[PDB]
């Protein structure tokens, strides 16, 4: 999924989504691309 | 006709598995009644019910009292002869002529 | 397996008793032709007996509605539980079943609509010289009917 | 023809499906030795006997760790998470509920992945944990009450919510476990049985868990609610002429199954409380009874070391194994999530398990369809 | 006229039941105290009934209805990863340690 990093917030936490960029499970391309397994 | 039945209600039993993936299954290739939305829904029923009540007001009026029946084969018109006996949706015309014979 | 026979246990799983009362108290030896004569009328008179006998063991069995409940599947992703999938099947046969997933159901559902369920004691005792008369020494092929009976009388002296 | 006539599963299509599913796990390679420590010890001392029987086998209710306990020894920790039964010991522990006593029943925790209660038979429920990382057990707790004489029998609910612990001459116990391992009731077993010194034999919870069936010496069946902290007895029928030794549930919700010291095996319906199906078994005393998970297979094993696979709707016989050259006890226990079973004794007193390539009937009735279906895709 | 509005009514009623393209389900369940199921009484959410109802109501357009399913679409996933992530470490390391000092 790709969104923007204010509407990442809507939803999520700005203290989790300061997390996530430094420990490289988002990444850019503003939209912010995540692959990840929710079944 | 009869792989398009075959091959709808196959790939969903493929997708139960997966999905809630406790419990197998194995079900008949049947008619399914009406398939979740259309079982329970009164907006869906209450403006069907008033199409088939103003087909009716067509076939009870002394207007149109002279007409063909619901089930019929046409034998002089070739074009439809054509295609009444052709169409994979219907399967009412190809019954009738295997009763027949 | 044809004929009369056959004709006369469809018409006693579906509804019909006084068409079969009334053969069976002019031919009393129409028993022993099939033992399926007299389990169908067993499952006519458990049907009338069964909201009495649940009243008469008042408080034990109006919550044995709740102790009949199953266990769920426990799968180790997180320690999660789900329950049990099945899938109703409608047939022919009167005994209601469970397979391994599928649980079978009688089509006919109204076939109990011209029957009432008798009241305590009083209707219990005048309902019995017309159906258990039918069957004299034949209640022993049921063993439940026998044992439920037998527990109304128990009840009934100690209130 | 007459595995494809039927499309769905049948009454009469299942019975011939599990008859051919008890036939192969009996075979070559669908049977595997477990290596145990005795296992070890039996094996020097053939190739180159002093009997030790287990006394409680357990599954824990995923159904991916099992424990045991010897006679006169320690406590064993299998974890099996998808490895058939060779993948870890974890622990074995040689003085588990003390240095001076035995390790009688077991039970773990429905609740927490990872938590047994072993008890001993002085006066004291000693709680453990069983670590994953290192190969260790360290204890939690340590439970007892006022007169408390000697406890045999625990048992969790079976959704973890009380437990019980039970004396077979004084009293019974209740335990609370959500808020902490506090006594919230005690009950007098003269009060239970009315009528002579009995002896508790078994006992069992229901599958909503909230009644108890508890069977004697002189063979009455005493059933008695747990609410919140009530324990109160609410029936006491007179099922056998003997001890009942033991007591299941249907996993479908819809009967339970009583054993006896006669050759008698009843399978009493939970609605009506009646006798519902015998099963006619004249041979000897049954010994141990199980079910399996989807309720269909049966399995009596008796005195003259013997053992048979019944079906439940009907009471029809499957199969008959005779294991009569040893001297075991021999255990037979289903897996609580799979259609396998590891019955014990395979020289002295062993355990073997009894695999297949398909867990469950389902999913190999669904396999049988598939290859005839080939055929007649051929023809 | 009437040989094509007899063929066009039995067409209709072999579109509404035999060949009846359908969902594939999902179970959710909320209660604790159910234990059993049976897969007939599976109804779809409470905002997909009220989409797929606009298919047949009548005055609308068939493209404008069309687009309220790609909204929902995705507003399906962006409400299973945000508890897919949330769930996923940040309370799984809350209850890793803690479950530790609570045992010492």
């Amino acid at each position: 999924l790709v969104v923007t990093r204010a509407e990442w917030e809507k939803e999520l936490g700005t203290d989790l989504v300061k997390f996530l960029i430094e420990k490289n499970y988002l990444k850019l391309v503003e939209r912010y691309r995540i692959y990840d397994d929710f079944s | 006709f009869y792989s398009k039945i075959k091959m709808n209600n196959r790939t969903r039993y493929s997708l139960e598995e997966a999905l809630n993936t406790e419990y197998y299954a194995n079900y008949d290739v049947m008619t399914p009644k009406l398939p979740v939305y259309m079982k329970h829904s009164n907006a869906m029923k209450m403006d069907r019910n008033e199409f088939w009540a103003n087909l009716q007001n067509i076939k009870e009026s002394d207007d149109y009292t002279l007409r063909p029946t619901i089930m019929d084969i046409s034998l002089s018109n070739t074009t439809c002869l054509y295609k009444q006996l052709t169409q994979e949706d219907d399967d009412y015309y190809r019954k009738q002529f295997i009763l027949q014979l | 397996l044809f004929g009369k026979i056959k004709l006369l246990e469809r018409l006693l799983i579906h509804g019909c008793v006084i068409p079969v009362i009334h053969v069976l108290k002019q031919y009393p030896k129409v028993l022993y032709v099939s033992e399926s004569l007299s389990r169908y009328l067993g499952r006519v008179f458990e049907y009338l007996l069964n909201p009495l006998y649940t009243s008469m063991t008042s408080s034990g069995e109006s919550k044995d509605m709740a102790t009949a409940l199953m266990i769920t599947r426990i799968d180790n992703g997180i320690l999660a539980h789900k329950p049990r999938l099945i899938h109703k099947y409608k047939t022919h046969e009167p005994f209601e079943s469970l397979e391994l997933n599928s649980s079978y159901v009688f089509y006919y559902s109204e076939w109990n609509s011209n029957l009432t369920p008798f009241a305590s004691v009083n209707d219990l005792f005048e309902n019995s010289h017309i159906y258990l008369s039918i069957i004299g020494p034949y209640l022993g092929r049921i063993p439940t009917l026998l044992s439920k009976i037998s527990r109304i009388g128990v009840a009934d002296i100690q209130k | 023809v007459d595995i494809l006539n039927q499309k769905t599963i049948t009454s009469e299509v299942a019975a011939s499906v599990t008859s051919k599913y008890l036939q192969s796990t009996f075979s070559k390679g669908n049977t595997s030795h477990i290596e145990d420590k005795r296992f070890i010890h039996v094996s020097s001392r053939s190739h180159s006997i002093t009997p030790n029987e287990i006394l409680s086998l357990k599954f824990h209710v995923s159904g991916s760790s099992m424990a045991y306990s010897r006679m006169d020894g320690s406590l064993t920790v299998w974890f099996i998470k998808d490895a058939s039964f060779d993948k870890s010991v974890e622990v074995y522990i040689p003085d588990c509920c003390g240095s001076d006593k035995l390790a009688t029943d077991l039970s773990w925790n429905p609740t927490s992945l990872n938590q047994i209660a072993v008890v001993s038979n002085s006066s004291e429920i000693s709680l453990l944990l069983i670590n994953e990382k290192s190969l260790t057990a360290s204890k939690l707790r340590t439970l007892s009450l006022g007169s408390k004489t000697k406890v045999n029998t625990c048992l969790y609910d079976p959704l973890g919510n009380w437990l019980l612990a039970a004396t077979k001459s004084e009293k019974i116990y209740l335990f609370d476990v959500k808020k902490d391992h506090s006594s919230v009731c005690s009950l007098n077993i003269s009060d239970i049985s009315q009528e002579d010194n009995d002896v508790v034999y078994s006992l069992a919870w229901s599958n909503g868990g909230s009644h108890i069936f508890i069977g004697f010496k002189s063979g009455y069946l005493a059933i008695l609610k747990a609410k919140h902290g009530i324990l109160e007895v609410c029936t006491k029928i007179k099922a056998h002429t003997g001890p009942i030794t033991e007591i299941k549930m249907d996993p479908w919700g819809r009967n339970f199954i009583t054993g006896s010291i006669d050759g008698n095996c009843y399978v009493w319906n939970m609605k009506s409380l009646c006798c519902e199906l015998i099963i006619n078994d004249l041979n000897s005393a049954v010994t141990t009874l199980d079910v399996c998970h989807l309720g269909k297979i049966l399995g009596i094993c008796t005195e003259d070391e013997m053992v048979y696979f019944y079906d439940l709707n009907s009471g029809n016989l499957l199969h008959s194994k005779s294991l009569a050259n040893y001297k075991t006890d021999p255990v037979l226990k289903f897996y609580p999530d799979k259609s396998w079973y590891i019955m014990s004794g395979k020289n002295d007193t062993l355990s073997n398990h009894f695999v297949k390539n398909e867990k469950n009937l389902i999913t190999y009735w669904k396999d049988m369809f598939d290859n005839t279906m080939i055929e007649k895709r051929r023809k | 006229t009437f040989e094509h509005l007899n063929r066009d009514t039995l067409r209709y009623i072999n579109l509404l039941k035999r060949l009846s393209v359908d969902l594939a389900k999902q179970v959710e369940v909320s209660d604790p105290s159910v234990t059993v199921y049976e897969m007939d009484k599976w109804v779809p959410s409470e905002k997909l009934q009220g989409i797929l109802e606009q298919y047949c109501a009548p005055d609308t357009d068939i493209r404008g209805v069309d687009a309220q399913i790609k909204n929902y679409l995705d507003q399906i996933k962006m409400a299973r990863a945000k508890f897919g992530l949330e769930n996923k470490y940040s309370l799984k390391e809350r209850l890793s340690t803690l479950t530790k000092e609570l045992n010492h």
